[PDB]
Formats: C-alpha cells, structure tokens, sequence
C-alpha cells in the first residue's frame, strides 16, 4: 500500500509468497514471528474440540 | 500439405480401414510392399496427405490401429496390403472389452489411450500442416464406442482447431448381433455431438439393401459393405489429392454443410452402382449419376429421406464433365422434389468437381446429405434403451465398473435433446 | 457449450427475442475473444471472467433503463 | 501435541520455528509418511501430496497474485463498483 | 597428439573395455592380429590417440587392465581381439577381494596399486601430449568400486592438470544381485565427486529397458548391454580422432557442462537405436534423431528427466548434415519444452559435428545431459544404506578389514550434501 499525502491508500503489488525471512533484524523478527504465532494460534486443531467440550460441560 | 491422420478402433473399424487403405493404395499406385508403380504423375504429387515418405522411396500409410484384443491385429497384419502399416503403429491390449462401454471408456481401455495419444502426437508433428483426424469405428461394441469417445475427447482437448470427421456404424433395427448394444449406442451419441465436426452414419441394413437390390449379389459378406464404405471415404477427400475446377476440401464442406453447431449428422451415398449384368444397357451420364445418388433406396443410412426435409446436400463429382450439366441438373432436382427441402435456406446444394476419375471408371459421385430424417436413426435407439431401463437389465455389468446410474439418464436426455433440435427446424 | 445451454434452459433466460442460435453465437464469440486474449491460444473452454462477461451481457439485455448495480 | 510440517517453509522456516517453540508444538523438519495436522509450504500448494490436515497455501494463489489477473478482477469490480474500487 | 590412456577395472570394467576395444579397432580398421587393413586415409591420421606404433606396422592399445581375480584376465586374453593387448599390461591379483570395498581399497588394492601405477607412468611418458585418462568400472563391487577409487585418487595428484573420465555403472534398486552393494556405492560416490573431471552414470535397468522396448530384443545378454556403452564411449571422443565442422574436444565439453565444480554427473544416449524390422519404416533425418535423443526412454540412466530440469545438454552429432538444420532443431526443443530447462542458462545446448559416421550408419548423435533428476539415484541409494546402517548389518567385514565407524557417516554426509546441492539449482 502506498499512502498518499491526502491519506488515500493505493494498492500496488500483492504477493502470495511474501518474504518471511527475519535475517538478524529486530523489526522483521518482531513482526513476522508474531504474525506466524498468531496464525498458528488462530487455527490450533484442538481449539474447536476444546470449545465444544467446554460448551457441552 | 494438408495431412490427414487416420485412426481405427474395434473390429469393424479395423476391417473397414484395411479395405480403405487397399482402395487408396490402388489409386495412388502403391504396392503392398510400399514401392510406387504408377502411370500418372498426379498420383505422386499429394501422396503426402495419407502417406509418409521413408527411405528407399517406400511410402508408409499414416494410420494408427488400436484394439483391446490382440487377435484382430494379426488379422490386419496377415492380409493383403498388410505389411505396409508401421510395426509400432499397432497399439493393442489383452481382453476385448466384451460389449462393455464402461470397460473401454473407463477401466481397461484407459491404460491404453496414453500409448495411443503418444503415437498420435508422434504422427501429428512430422506433418507440415495438419488438416484433421478421421476415425473409423462401430458404435455398439465395447472397444469401438468407448475407446473412440475417450480418444476423440482427449484429442479435441489438445487440438481444438482441426477437423474431426467420423465414419461410424450405427445399430440397425432388423440386423442385430448384440443384446446390450442400445446401451453403448446411447452412451456414445452424446460424446459425438460436442467432439466431432462431421459424422457419417452407416448401418448394415442399408448396405445389405444396396447389395441385394442395386447390385443383385447372391451372398453379400462384410467385404462388399467395407468396399462401399471405403468408396465413399475415398470420394470425400478427393479435392485435396487431385486437381479440378471447383475444388472443395473438408472445411469447405463443413461450412456449406452445417448451419447449426449440433447439426452435423450426415448420411452418405455413392452414385455409380450397377450390377455386372447391366453395365451395358445403361449409359454412364451426368443425368443418370445424379438420378441414382438421390434415390431413396441408394442411401447408406436406414432413414427414409421422404419423411423429412433436406437441410443441405453436397455432391463431389469426379471425372471430366461440363459445369452447365451439373448446375442445370442439380437445380432441376430442387424444383421437382421441392417439398423435400427447407425454404429458409435457398440453394441447398454444394457442388465440387475433381478432374481425375476413379480407376476403371469415367465419372463417379459422392453424396453427403444433412436431412432431418436422421432423427429416426436415433429415435428407435431411445425406445430400445427405454425398454431396457425401467426393468433395469444388464446394468450390473455397467455399474460394476464405476459408471453411475445418472450417466445413463443424462446421455438419454441429451439424445432426445438432439432429436428435438433436428425436429424443430423441419416444422 | 452444453453447460451454457443447460444454464439457459434452467434459469429460463431464453425467449422469443433470444433463441438458441443467438446464445450459441454469443458463447462462440466470447470464448474466442477470451482464448485469444490469453498468451496461450488453446484455452479449450470458458474461464470465469468470460462467464462474468456473458452474465453482464445477459443482465444488460434484461431490465432495461435500470442502473448497473440494480442490473 | 500439534504436528507441523516445515520441510517446505523456505524463507518462513526460522520465523516459524521459534513460533513453533513458542506454542510448544512439535515439528517435522524432514516430514513424515503419516498425515500431519498442519503443512507449511513456501511457494506452491502442490509442493506435497496432502490428503488431510491443514495447509498454509490455498490452491492457485501463485497465479492470482500475478499482475494481469488481479488487474482483470479489479477492472471487473470497477465496472461493477467504480466509486468503491477507486483505490487502484 | 592428444592421446588418452585407457584403464579397465573389475569384471564389468574388463568386459565393457573389451567390447569397446573391438568397436574402436573396427572403426579405425585394425586387424585382430594388430595390423591395419582399411580403406581410408582418415583412419590413420589421429590413430596416435588410443594406439602405439610397435615394430612392423603393429598397433597396440593403451589398455591397462586390472583385477584382483586372475579369471577375467584369462577370459579377456583367450577371446575375440584378446591378443591385441600388450602382454605385460595385465596386472592381476590372487583373490577377488570378495565383495568387500575395504579389501580392495585398503588391503588387497594397496598391494597392487603401485604395480598398476608403474605401467600407468610407463605408458603416459610415451605420449606426445596426454589429454587424459578414462576408467570403466562398476560401483557395486570391491575390486571395481575400491580400485577405481584408490587408483583415481593417486592418479589425480600425480597429474592434476589432465582430464579424468569414468563410465561407472550405478547400482540399481530393482535389478540387484548383491547384498552389501549399497554400502560400496555409498563409500565410492564421495570419492567420485572430487577426483574425476567427468562421470557418466550407466544404470543397468535403463539398458534393459532400451533392449526390451527400443530394440525388441527377447533375450539380451551382457554383450548387448556393453554395446550401447561402447557406442557412447566412441561418440564422446569422435572429434579428437576425425575432422568436423565444429570440433568438440573433451575439455571443450567439460567447460560447458559443469556450471559448478561438483556438478559432473551426466546421462548418456545414442540417437539412431531402432530395431531390425522397423528400420525400413524410418527416415534418417536430424529431427527424428533429436526426437529419439531427448525422450525419457532412450536414456541410459534410471531417472526420469521430467522429475527435474536440465542444466545443460550436449549433442555430438556424427554425419554429413547441415548446421542450419541442427540449430533449428535445437531452438525447437528449447522452445517447446520450456519448463524442462533452467531459466538462468540461455541456450543450454552445446552442439558439435563430425563428418565421419559410424560404419554402416550415415548419421548418429550422442546426447550428454546434466540434469537435476540425477539426484534421484543418490537419494535412492542413501535410503537403502540407512536401512542397513541403523541396525549394523554386514559391517563386521568392513570393520575388521581396517575401517572404522566414522567413515560410513562421513560418506553418507557427503552424498546427502551432493543431493541437496543438486536440488538447490532445480
Ligand atoms: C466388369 C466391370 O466393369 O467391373 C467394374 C465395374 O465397373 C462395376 C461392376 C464396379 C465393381 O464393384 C462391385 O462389383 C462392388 C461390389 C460390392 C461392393 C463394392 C463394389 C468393381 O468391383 C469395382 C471397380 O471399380 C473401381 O475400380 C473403382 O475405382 C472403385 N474401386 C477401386 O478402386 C478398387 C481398388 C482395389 C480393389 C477394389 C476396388 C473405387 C471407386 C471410387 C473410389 C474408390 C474406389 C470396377 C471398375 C469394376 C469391379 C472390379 C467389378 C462397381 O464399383 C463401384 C463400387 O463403383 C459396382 O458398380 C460399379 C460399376 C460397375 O458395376
Ligand atoms: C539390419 C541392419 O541394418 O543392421 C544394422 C543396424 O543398423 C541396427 C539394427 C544396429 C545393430 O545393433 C544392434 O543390433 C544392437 C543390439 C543391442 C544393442 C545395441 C545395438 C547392429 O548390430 C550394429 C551395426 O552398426 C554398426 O556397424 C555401427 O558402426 C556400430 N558398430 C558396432 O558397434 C560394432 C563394433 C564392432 C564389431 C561389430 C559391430 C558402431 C556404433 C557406434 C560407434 C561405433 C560403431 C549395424 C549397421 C547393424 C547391426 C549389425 C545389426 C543398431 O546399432 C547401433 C547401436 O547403432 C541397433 O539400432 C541401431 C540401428 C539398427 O537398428
Ligand atoms: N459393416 C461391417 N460391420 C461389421 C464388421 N465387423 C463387425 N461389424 C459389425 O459391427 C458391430 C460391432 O461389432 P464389433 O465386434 O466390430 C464392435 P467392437 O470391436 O467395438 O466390440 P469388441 O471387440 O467386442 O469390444 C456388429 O454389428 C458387427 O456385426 C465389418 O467388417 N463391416
Ligand atoms: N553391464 C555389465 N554389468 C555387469 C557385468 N558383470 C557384472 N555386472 C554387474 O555389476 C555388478 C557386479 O559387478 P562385477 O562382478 O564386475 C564387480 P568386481 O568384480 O569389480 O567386484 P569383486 O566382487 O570385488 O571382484 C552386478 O550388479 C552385476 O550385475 C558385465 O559384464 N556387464
Ligand atoms: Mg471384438
Ligand atoms: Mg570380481
């Protein structure tokens, strides 16, 4: 996204395979590692089972 | 230039193709060993259409012979004009698919279309400018219908620009050697609607009628029928091999022959046909030729054209004739039998003329007609199929190879859709 | 083409104004244009974008004098 | 424990690994024959023949993010909604 | 000028070399007695590339034949074209090292490598300009896979500036007649990667496939299999021995085959292999040779090129064809099968033309192909090796023959690194 001076965004390129390499770069690590951790947490295969068990109990 | 790839599948396809190659090789002066021994130069000017040129000026026919039973292949090899086919062009299986459409299309014939496609690609790339594919097969069997549909689909998936003309044998109401042949016939019409450009329909009843009435032959075997089919096959592609005054190729025929995309189910005929005890009491003239080609009995399909209207007809004269006679006589055909042609399309006749005549003759004609009566040739099948469906019979031989019940209903419904399409324009 | 004709016969878009011949002509033209548009010239069949174009044309034919979003 | 396949992570390997260690999930750096819960590919969805579980690649996204396909979709939507889709 | 010294090792090597020497002697027109009876002035111009001129118009090959079993020497000597060889080039042992790589690399080979190197030096020094050596052996035995590593390791340090080839036979998974054989292969690949300039992988099962499918041969033997290897060997060095439009010496082939030092494993092929009853049904042209040269069916290695992508391709044509036809055919391959080609090497094919065709034939090609799919072979052996190494199997022989446990692990690490680095450029 290119942010215009009048704060209107412009969508440039889109990437199916963004560079997830963190090298070390503190900013790249802090962003990407957290992104993948949140990704994995959002889709733990046992979360649905745990929620169903909690609702049943 | 304009090379044509030939494919034969099934017993009937293999035998008809063998007769066809024997017929052409006589016309281009090819020996059963491959060498050229001919009198006219014109024969060796477009041998590239059907033949590849190997070393030592020996010409190999561009044909592919496929079947799921090895035995028939030997029959092709150990016959006249038999040691000309390329040894690697014989692709074959172990069991002949029975009379199972499912076996050929799905289970046992699927492990052979890969080899057939490999040979097809190899042949199709040594050609300068391909024109199309022509295939001889017989609807009603297992390897014929199934393997032909699979092969045809897999080729239009790869060459969706060439011309696919099919010479196919259709089930007959009187003559019948199979009890599950309506099933295969219905399962195949559908694939021929959206995967071929021209479809020539042949039935053994019509060929037997021709051999019994016109020629007055005592014991007509399969040889005579294959001979007639070879005659009409050679006659259609003549304006690509020899020169003339109104040359018309396969694409021109399709353009003048098919007004709507699904309406490409023609019916064939060959004009000069007499007994052996009558060739001296009749004069071989253009009027007699054009009178015999439009005769209802002299038609190689078991549908009466008087019960419908001709959408369009194409005639391909061969020999030395005057244009005026051709135009006048095939204009007078459409002023007399005027009720047998549709009115929304004026001038329902396409005329081509090739100079060179067939060997041993002076004038010959090949007739291709698109008329609505062909609907009957399908209609009967539906009836038979229906009788075998409500009391589901022999369906386990088909459902035991992966075919669902829904495919039968879809194929049948497509058949009535085509019949209704042919019917609506007649009224 | 069978898919298009089944769609037309199912949603009953065909009428006296739009017969089967017109539908076939539209399908052929759209398919040819989109096949030639791509780098590969085979494109045997119809992609989704060509279907979008066909749906746009059909929606233009019906509901005349209406905004495109309503169409 | 959740099993994650990182044999095709490529540039996402290291950033994933610490994350895998942050969730106390146990890894297959070289993969396995048995089905895995989560498969992590780097470029293409067709990297491995997966019949069950989860994969980090939707099919065909390599082609969609290409410029001409995205542009075609954007012009289609702009025809559908010009005012909304003015960002492109 | 520019002569090559030939070395044969093991039974497989000796038999392949005997067939090759019969082939070359027929090509150059050499009597089995050693005389020249041939009708050409070009058969004797570069004859000083395999042969040495003895007294009275006698020609004697280089042909250093080695074995630890004295049976193959007797088989070669009493045999077609078997007295064509110098009597003292036969360096033979007393026991065939079993099927033990340690025996032939550490104990039995050590007591014979010096004896071999004496005659190797004696021949080399009688050369005007030594282009290099070439070794024929198999990587599944003890004598072959051990001698062809020890000898190569000591020949490389003595002549680092020369050229070294190897027509090795890589063990096959299906056609297997030896149990410990993977071990030997795993212990050889890591020495056949830093001590030889080229290496040709000749898998036996591919030869059987060619014999069964292309040649329609019901009952093939080892002679039929060695015929193809000899044909490829002759086609590799034709441009050093006969004139051409575009010559290609061995070093010229090396310079445009290996993009990186350790990527020197190739796939051979021979263009006009047809049958005996399909010949009449074919036309001998350039396009058909290029079609039967690039197919995953005419290849003498058991790995599908469709699984990888070529890094480079050679094509030593032999015949009186035209250059425009060859260039046009090469441009079509590359344009047709674009996916099966590395993007960062434009025009991956290196061509060559030699006028003189093999006798009888009027046209032939020899396809050399560096492909990433070759990694399959290595990754097909390592697994087997691991299957036999986690539970120590048959290892008492190697351990008691002087080796230690760490050598096996080092060899596996080297082979795994080679597979990974070949996969890197895919
Ligand atoms: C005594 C005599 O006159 O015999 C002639 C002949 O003219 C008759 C009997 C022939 C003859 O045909 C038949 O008797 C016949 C019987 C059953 C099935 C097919 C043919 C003939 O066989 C057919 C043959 O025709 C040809 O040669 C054409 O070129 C024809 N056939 C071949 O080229 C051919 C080549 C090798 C083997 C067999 C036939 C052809 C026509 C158009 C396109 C391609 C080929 C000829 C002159 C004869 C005989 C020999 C009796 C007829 O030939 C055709 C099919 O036009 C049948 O009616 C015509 C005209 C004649 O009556
Ligand atoms: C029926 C016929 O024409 O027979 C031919 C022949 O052309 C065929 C059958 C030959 C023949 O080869 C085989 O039968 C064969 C069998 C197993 C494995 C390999 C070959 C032939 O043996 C091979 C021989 O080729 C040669 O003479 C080459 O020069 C060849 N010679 C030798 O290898 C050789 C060497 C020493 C003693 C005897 C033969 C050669 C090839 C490359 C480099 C140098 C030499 C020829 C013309 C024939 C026969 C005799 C059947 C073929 O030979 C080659 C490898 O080019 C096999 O396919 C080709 C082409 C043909 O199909
Ligand atoms: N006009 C001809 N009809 C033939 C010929 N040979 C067979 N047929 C007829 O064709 C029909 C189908 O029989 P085939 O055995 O040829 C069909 P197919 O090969 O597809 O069956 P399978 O080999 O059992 O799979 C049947 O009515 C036969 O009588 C022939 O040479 N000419
Ligand atoms: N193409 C050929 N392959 C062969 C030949 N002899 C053996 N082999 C194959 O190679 C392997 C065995 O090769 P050899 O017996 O020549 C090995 P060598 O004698 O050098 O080892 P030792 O057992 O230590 O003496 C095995 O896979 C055989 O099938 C041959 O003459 N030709
Ligand atoms: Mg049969
Ligand atoms: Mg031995």
């Amino acid at each position: 996204i290119l942010l215009m001076k009048n704060l209107k965004p412009i969508l440039l390129g889109v990437n199916a395979n963004p560079s997830m390499r963190i090298e070390p770069s503190l900013v790249d690590e802090e962003v990407k590692v957290a992104v993948i951790r949140d990704t994995l947490r959002l889709m733990d295969p046992l979360k649905k089972k745990r929620e169903n068990q909690s609702q049943q109990l | 230039m304009r090379e044509i790839v030939h494919i034969q599948a099934g017993q009937c396809g293999n035998q008809i193709g063998a007769k066809f190659w024997e017929v052409i090789s006589d016309e281009h002066g090819i020996d059963p060993t491959g060498t050229y021994h001919g009198d006219s130069d014109l024969q060796l000017d477009r041998i590239s259409v059907y033949y590849n040129e190997a070393t030592g000026g020996k010409y190999v026919p561009r044909a592919i012979l496929v079947d799921l039973e090895p035995g028939t292949m030997d029959s092709v090899r150990s016959g006249p004009f038999g040691q000309i086919f390329r040894p690697d062009n014989f692709v074959f299986g172990q069991s002949g698919a029975g009379n199972n459409w499912a076996k050929g299309h799905y289970t046992e014939g699927a492990e052979l279309v890969d080899s057939v496609l490999d040979v097809v690609r190899k042949e199709a790339e040594s050609c300068d400018c391909l024109q199309g594919f022509q295939l001889t097969h017989s609807l009603g069997g297992g390897t014929g219908s199934g393997m032909g549909t699979l092969l045809i689909s897999k080729i239009r998936e790869e060459y969706p620009d060439r011309i696919m003309n099919t010479f196919s044998v259709v089930p007959s109401p009187k003559v019948s050697d199979t009890v599950v042949e309506p099933y295969n016939a219905t399962l195949s019409v559908h694939q021929l609607v959206e995967n071929t450009d021209e479809t020539y329909c042949i039935d053994n009843e019509a060929l037997y009628d021709i051999c019994f009435r016109t020629l007055k032959l005592t014991t007509p075997t399969y040889g005579d029928l294959n001979h007639l089919v070879s005659a009409t096959m050679s006659g259609v592609t003549t304006c690509l091999r020899f020169p003339g005054q109104l040359n018309a190729d396969l694409r021109k025929l399709a353009v003048n022959m098919v007004p709507f995309p699904r309406l490409h189910f023609f019916m064939p005929g060959f004009a000069p046909l007499t007994s052996r005890g009558s060739q001296q009491y009749r004069a071989l003239t253009v009027p007699e030729l054009t009178q015999q080609v439009f005769d209802a009995k002299n038609m190689m399909a078991a549908c009466d054209p008087r019960h419908g209207r001709y959408l369009t007809v194409a005639a391909v004269f061969r020999g030395r004739m005057s244009m005026k006679e051709v135009d006048e006589q095939m204009l007078n055909v459409q002023n007399k039998n005027s009720s047998y042609f549709v009115e929304w399309i004026p001038n329902n006749v396409k005329t081509a003329v090739c100079d060179i005549p067939p060997r041993g003759l002076k004038m010959a004609v090949t007739f291709i007609g698109n008329s609505t009566a062909i609907q009957e040739l399908f209609k009967r099948i539906s009836e038979q199929f229906t009788a075998m469906f409500r009391r589901k019979a022999f369906l386990h031989w088909y459902t035991g190879e992966g075919m669902d019940e829904m495919e039968f209903t879809e194929a049948e419904s497509n058949m009535n859709d085509l019949v209704s399409e042919y019917q609506q324009y007649q009224d | 083409p069978t898919g298009f004709r089944t769609f037309i016969r199912s949603c009953k878009l065909s009428s006296s104004s739009l017969s089967m011949a017109a539908v076939d002509i539209l399908y052929i033209d759209i398919t040819r244009r989109w096949n030639s548009m791509t780098l590969d010239q085979r494109d045997s069949g119809m992609c989704l974008q060509a279907f979008v174009e066909a749906f746009f044309f059909l929606a233009q034919r019906k509901f005349k004098m209406l905004p495109l979003h309503e169409q | 424990p959740v099993t994650v396949d990182s044999s095709k992570a490529r540039t996402s390997l290291d950033a994933l690994k610490i994350s895998i260690r942050q969730l106390k999930w146990k890894e297959f750096p070289f993969g396995r024959r048995l089905p895995c819960d989560i498969y992590w590919h780097g470029v293409s969805f067709h990297d491995n023949d997966i019949f069950s579980g989860q994969v980090n690649k939707f099919p065909g996204m390599t082609e969609m993010v290409r410029k001409i396909t995205l542009s075609r979709a954007v012009r289609t939507m702009q025809n559908l909604f010009p005012e909304e889709y003015n960002f492109y």
